[PDB]
């Protein structure tokens, strides 16, 4: 057995700009 | 081996801009800051049990 950082080396979530834009409108 | 002696403490906590805004005489270059960068996700070196 080995020493695991236990870190868990993630990527982030990638930013999204038509989506704030937009207006909802409620069926 | 003593609190007393230390030269520096160093913490990091978790803030909103109400909070810096409590006091607006206190804090300066509010405008300047970016909020997406220094994040919970982005800082790996702060741990809290915030999603």
């Amino acid at each position: 057995t080995f020493f695991w950082l236990k870190k868990a080396i993630i990527t982030a979530r990638k930013e999204q700009y038509f989506m704030p834009l937009a207006s909802v409108t409620n069926m | 081996g003593d609190i007393n002696k230390a030269m520096f403490a160093i913490v990091s906590f978790e803030t909103c801009k109400a909070d810096l805004l409590k006091e607006k005489d206190r804090y300066h270059n509010l405008n300047k800051i970016d909020w997406q960068s220094s994040a919970p996700v982005n800082e790996p070196d702060h741990a809290t049990t915030t999603p």
